[PDB]
DNA sequence: CGTTACCGCCATCAATATCCACCTGCAGATTCTACCAAAAGTGTATTTGGAAACTGCTCCATCAAAAGGCATGTTCAGCTGAATTCAGCTGAACATGCCTTTTGATGGAGCAGTTTCCAAATACACTTTTGGTAGAATCTGCAGGTGGATATTGATGGCGGT
DNA sequence: TTACCGCCATCAATATCCACCTGCAGATTCTACCAAAAGTGTATTTGGAAACTGCTCCATCAAAAGGCATGTTCAGCTGAATTCAGCTGAACATGCCTTTTGATGGAGCAGTTTCCAAATACACTTTTGGTAGAATCTGCAGGTGGATATTGATGGCGGTAACG
């Protein structure tokens, strides 16, 4: 109703007027010929002020706060975008923004919703489905099919063969999809999916909001589709049993139990690239491809009633039925984390005692050397979660660096890894005369430095010298086979690019809490339902 | 290919030489004539200000904030500090006995 | 952009914030102060404030007694005085 | 011995009209004896600047009203200059 | 048959004023209510101060008003503080202040 | 043996002489130094009782005038130990000294 | 007269606790009472020539309790009580 | 177009001894009257108090004198002093 | 016939300040000798400022005294900065001075 | 014990702006003449303020004693001041955009110069009231000692978690 | 399964608050005399209120410009955390000298009288300092060539550690 918004919206207005004198210029209808280039209605497609707003809460057009919401934003779009950014008026116009958020929230959580902030996702870069190694960088024209492939401006022309011509719209990378809202059933209103936790699968009867709930004085169905219900391994149980004894011991109190599992496991093989298969292979001094299991793993800590994950694994097993030099050895492919964890000064060190945790393990299989690459993500790549908060900082080589060494300082301190050094050290450590006395890990950054230099006994101190650029980032972990967990098949995260690719398909972000929880569960639910069929 | 940077503190102890080798006025002219009339009609309205009055007050002012400036400073590195904050001007004016 | 009048037609910044950032931070170093803290400056400007009806009043109460409406240098040399802040140069 | 002049039995009087029963001692007393004469030098001198300033060679109660809001801080000085003010009109309607 | 003082409806001498204003070389000539204004100000002062003075004796359960008491009053004013900002009072002590830090800091 | 912590019993007499107002300088040693500044200045001069009393007295209200300052500059310091340059600070700052 | 040397040792060190805990002081490092003592001589040095210049103007030998009141008097160190 | 008196011709008749070669600005000529007319304020009203002080109804220089050595610091006064007394002593014997 | 500060070896007028004391209201009677000596005393202390001024300015490769040598012989000398504490000068500046926590090394 | 490659320190060089003096037009400083009300110097009568001369007299300097509220010297450990490390981050240095600031020109609101003249200020001689104040008598708030109920500090019994 | 640091609980050794009671210097009440004020009453003088008006210069407004306001990246800052040699506070023994009450010689402050050099008040004559207009001179503020001076970047050489 008009006169039902009116008490809770009109001291938001109140307020953004009282902002003296930067909110004179909205008060008014900004005339583009009276200012001076008549060129705001080109730019600008819907004019509209804080007197249309005034005009539109007294009469009644909003029918629910969130048009409102959205004209306001609207606005602030409108302003940013067609005023330059160094001007007053941009300035002007995000104070104005600020001083509506800091009021906003509380105003219409009033009114049962949740949060008043119009929330658009980060720019994260799109892949390729042709070259499979080439990204789309920001301010960059690529061509999309439905939303859902991309080519960029360098695979139009090396594409053979044009499968109509005028059918693919010309889009640009400015556009944010917005968030899905789902409606119930009993009342009737529509609010965002994310907040609410609701899917089709383990609630197919239909969505019920909370106050429809609290009115019957039933509450919603358990759900089945948790982390802790998921299939136990030893390496998981062990990481489980280790994080829950440190934060026992630590006995902070708001630390919660967290869960971890492994949902994939599966043996594959990396085959050796051409140039050193040409090299090194024909003549018999190393074998051409070296076989490995790969585990990936997940944790879990219960927030509020609701799992949420927030760390990732990738690793790379060779045991010891696979060809020198990488017989029983760990490399860790890919590893990312989210920072809601609770409590968050623990967090970190919860982190090391997931990595520490790791190293206790595959010691006692008999896995003698890791390998670690602090090659941290660049501006907008992901590796592992999908969409990360604004406010998470990403590492920076040098405290990366610091980061794994302190961990690496604690599990020497627990006896656990024997020593821990940069590669170059390694290399005089086993005096490396040879391309082939390195480690072949798949996906790793020597073995496409290899394949570079030969397409560029001049081998050996070429190969020195990229240790010696890049040693620190490397580390190799000197710590003194059959593996009790079973083979567990996974297609949709095989691989960090499947996991990419669903999350980006179904908007399964981590850009908040709720976001993040509301991927957590959909993840429980996509892993529940893979192992089925 | 990183262009020369001087580090910081090098140029702050350069232009604090040339600011103390040089008597001009530092406050721009125009804001501190608007708001030296704003305060004057806070007091009374419809007044007239002379020239000279106007730039004998901005002197004694850039004067005034000089000396607590440098009384700041002392105030900043008697607590083993290189940087002034808020604390250090409440204890300047204590002393002063203005507070 | 947005075109029109703006010579003092946008003196939209308060009338204490009328004084610059810069202005502020050559007074600081001016002081031998090589570092300023980000909260330091309206801070003094408050202070600045302060010193202006330490002096300005008494100089109106000088000038409303000549029976005038125009502030005088002479009124304002006084005024400095007899706070103890004497000020030469403008006894003419 | 020559008389020296003091405020004693003046204050005496005004502190039976603000407190009938309080007494008062003989070195606070002295206090207040010289704080009431450092005020006025301090207002005949402020005066007699003001009387300078623009060449007058009389001194009057305007000039002294100045001086008052000039030393005295708000409310002692508004205070102050009402009650001169009734005293100077009750002394002319006379 | 009525003297200045009470002419004027003040208790501090008009004429005892005058003289002094008169024997002090502040100008050539004074003014007839110039001595009134005088005791009119000087009065109110007094009242002011005296007034504190046995607010704070009171509430040191005292009826004699001692110097302890005048600086307990006049430095519990702002307005009297700043007036006598630069005056020493005559066994008048400190006001109890102790900051912060200095208490424990268990 | 019964021993109060350090601080406790100097709050005591803090307490204490800030509710006296009584002198704590001696008279005599005091007199005997403004006689030998004096006849530093001037041989065979006189003093009166007085006087005496009235520049003990002004000394003692500075003394705990630029002790305050010093004391409150202590606490800008983050310290409870007064230390010479506290002093000399106050009195840069009061002017005494630039 | 005789000349008499070496007294502002008489200014104690208790004394000058007392007057700094007077102050408000909690503690007191060991060099600072000499300091104070120096201090204290400065202050003794800037009233007490003054008072003395005031002795032979009035063509008198004995220093009066009212030309002290004039010396803290035109140092800023205003004082009631002794007269003035 | 009242005539405004001003020590201006003196001071600079004074630099001539002092150094013929150098000139004066405007702005530091009138600091220099500011400077002083200070001083003579200052000299004269520590005359006068010690005079009302005293009961002395004449001021000789021996009153500035004292107000001087009141004043100006130690060697400064010293030489003050000397050149008062040099020229009062060429005043009397003139 | 000759000028009282002729006659009493001055360059400030002997005249003009015994009117300024007898105009000031500073005292209903003045000394004859009062006058000769204040314009003496004047007349040393504007020599020796106007000496270290012309020092300053001679050390700042100038010929002209501005305020900035005023203020740099003001607050060279001890005694007149001591006299002149509670002075400020105008277009004078302070005194170059960087303490020694804030140099580097 | 031998060899090599890394890390640290020192030698050496590209580049920037902060200096330096040289040079030239010029607002501003200096030199000289003329006019002249305003001071400044001289003369003479008048008044008076403070010097000298003696002496009354208050308090300033100086010596006696004694015993006890504090000054002086020593100990120890509680803990605050001082030194070291390092990580979050707030400021420093800098390129980018353009805008508020600065300079010059132009109406009249009042700042000042002139003139009349009257309410208002000295000047002074009596005359009356009244504030300092010698002196004796009665009243009274609190200095000071006593006793015990009421806060303030500290770590003693034992329970407990790191 | 023995020692150690916090905490909330009681408890013992102490300083604090305070009511109570007694001697007494100090605060308050009269009697009286009083020279210094207070004040009314005329004469004289002049400070400035009042009215009219010329001259400043202050507010307002035009364009040309030398600045200021934001965002980025990072070397250095500040403060938290830790540890510790050391000192200044609490306690105590010893005694130094204080603290006041007392008296006394006399140098020196101050009251009283006399009276002359000096200050004052005109009255007059004279130089003279402040201002206005002309004109010559000039110290130093923008540019500008120039040597030079500082400083962070980079490469090279030596110390050192580690593997064989």
């Amino acid at each position: 109703k008009p006169e039902e918004l009116r008490q809770a919206l009109m001291p938001t207005l109140e307020a953004l007027y009282r902002q003296d004198p930067e909110s004179l210029p909205f008060r008014q209808p900004v005339d583009p010929q009276l200012l001076g280039i008549p060129d705001y209605f080109d730019i600008v497609k819907s004019p509209m002020d804080l007197s249309t707003i005034k005009r539109k809460l007294d009469t009644g057009q909003y029918q629910e706060p969130w048009q409102y919401v959205d004209d306001i934003w609207l606005m602030f779009n409108n302003a940013w975008l067609y005023n330059r950014k160094t001007s007053r008026v941009y300035k002007y116009c995000s104070k104005l923004s600020e001083v509506f958020e800091q009021e906003i929230d509380p105003v219409m959580q009033s009114l049962g919703y949740c949060c008043g902030r119009k929330l658009e996702f980060s720019p994260q870069t799109l892949c390729c489905y042709g070259k499979q190694l080439c990204t789309i960088p920001r301010d960059a024209t690529y061509y999309s099919y439905q939303n859902r492939y991309h080519f960029c401006e360098k695979c139009f022309n090396e594409i053979q063969g044009e499968s109509n011509k005028e059918q693919f719209s010309k889009r640009k990378n400015d556009t944010l999809d917005p968030e899905l809202f789902v409606e119930c059933t009993e009342c009737g209103r529509k609010m965002h999916q994310i907040c609410v936790l609701h899917h089709e699968i383990i609630w197919p009867a239909g969505f019920v909001c909370d106050g429809c709930l609290k009115k019957s004085a039933r509450t919603r169905k358990e759900n089945k589709f948790s982390a802790k219900r998921l299939p136990s391994t030893r390496l998981g149980t062990f990481l489980e049993n280790r994080v829950n004894d440190f934060l026992r011991r630590q006995n902070h109190p708001e630390s919660g139990e967290v869960t971890v599992r492994v949902v994939h496991a599966s043996d594959k093989t990396v085959e050796v690239k051409p140039g050193m298969k040409a090299r090194f292979v024909d003549s018999g001094e190393m074998a051409e491809s070296f076989p490995y299991r790969t585990k990936a793993l997940f944790a879990f800590e219960e927030i509020d009633g609701v799992d949420l994950c927030f760390f990732g694994m990738h690793v790379q097993e060779y045991g010891s039925d696979c060809p020198p030099p990488n017989q029983r050895r760990v490399y860790i492919s890919y590893l990312d984390s989210v920072h809601f964890f609770r409590p968050k000064c623990l967090r970190t060190a919860v982190y090391h005692e997931i990595l520490i945790g790791y190293l206790e393990y595959v010691k006692k299989l008999g896995y003698t050397t890791g390998h670690i690459w602090a090659c941290p993500p660049s501006e907008g790549d992901d590796y592992i979660f999908h969409c990360h908060p604004p406010d998470q900082k990403i590492p920076k080589p040098k405290r990366l660096q610091e980061w794994y060494k302190k961990m690496l300082d604690k599990a020497v301190s627990e006896r656990i890894v024997h020593d821990y050094k940069d590669i170059f050290k390694q290399a005089t450590e086993d005096r490396l005369t040879s391309a082939k006395e390195l480690p072949y890990f798949e996906g790793d950054f020597w073995p496409n430095v290899l394949e570079e230099s030969i397409k560029e006994n001049d081998l050996s101190q070429k190969l020195y010298a990229t240790m010696e650029k890049h040693k620190e980032v490397f580390f190799v972990i000197r710590l003194i086979i059959v593996d009790p967990d079973p083979l567990i098949p996974c297609d949709l995260m095989d691989g960090r690019d499947a996991f990419l690719t669903l999350a980006r398909d179904k908007h399964l972000e981590f850009s908040s809490l709720r976001r993040a929880q509301w991927s957590t569960m959909c993840m429980l639910v996509e892993l529940h339902t893979q192992s089925q069929d | 290919k990183k262009p020369h940077r001087y580090r910081p503190g090098t140029v702050a102890l350069r232009e604090i030489r040339r600011y103390q080798k040089s008597t001009e006025l530092l406050i721009r002219k125009l804001p501190f004539q608007r708001l030296v009339r704003e305060i004057a009609q806070d007091f009374k309205t419809d007044l007239r200000f002379q020239s000279s009055a106007v730039m004998a007050l901005q002197e004694a002012c850039e004067a005034y904030l000089v000396g607590l400036f440098e009384d700041t400073n002392l105030c900043a590195i008697h607590a083993k500090r290189v940087t002034i904050m808020p604390k250090d001007i409440q204890l300047a004016r204590r002393i002063r006995g203005e507070r | 952009g947005k075109g029109g009048a703006k010579r003092h037609r946008k003196v939209l910044r308060d009338n204490i914030q009328g004084i610059t950032k810069p202005a502020i931070r050559r007074l600081a170093r001016r002081g031998g102060v090589k570092r300023i803290s980000g909260l330091i400056y309206e801070e003094t400007r408050g202070v600045l404030k302060v010193f202006l009806e330490n002096v300005i009043r008494d100089a109106v109460t000088y000038t409303e007694h000549a029976k005038r409406k125009t502030v005088t240098a002479m009124d304002v040399v006084y005024a400095l005085k007899r706070q103890g802040r004497t000020l030469y140069g403008f006894g003419g | 011995r020559s008389r020296k002049e003091s405020y004693s039995i003046y204050v005496y009087k005004v502190l039976k009209q603000v407190h009938p029963d309080t007494g008062i001692s003989s070195k606070a007393m002295g206090i207040m004896n010289s704080f009431v004469n450092d005020i006025f030098e301090r207002i005949a001198g402020e005066a007699s600047r003001l009387a300078h300033y623009n060449k007058r060679s009389t001194i009057t109660s305007r000039e002294i009203q100045t001086a008052v809001r000039l030393l005295l801080p708000g409310e002692l000085a508004k205070h102050a200059v009402s009650e001169g003010t009734k005293a100077v009109t009750k002394y002319t309607s006379a | 048959a009525k003297t200045r003082s009470s002419r004027a409806g003040l208790q501090f001498p008009v004429g005892r004023v005058h003289r002094l204003l008169r024997k002090g070389n502040y100008s050539e000539r004074v003014g007839a209510g110039a001595p009134v204004y005088l005791a009119a100000v000087l009065e109110y002062l007094t009242a002011e101060i005296l007034e504190l003075a046995g607010n704070a004796a009171r509430d040191n359960k005292k009826t004699r008003i001692i110097p302890r008491h005048l600086q307990l009053a006049i430095r519990n004013d702002e307005e009297l503080n700043k007036l006598l900002g630069r005056v020493t009072i005559a066994q008048g002590g400190v006001l109890p202040n102790i900051q912060a830090v200095l208490l424990p800091k268990k």
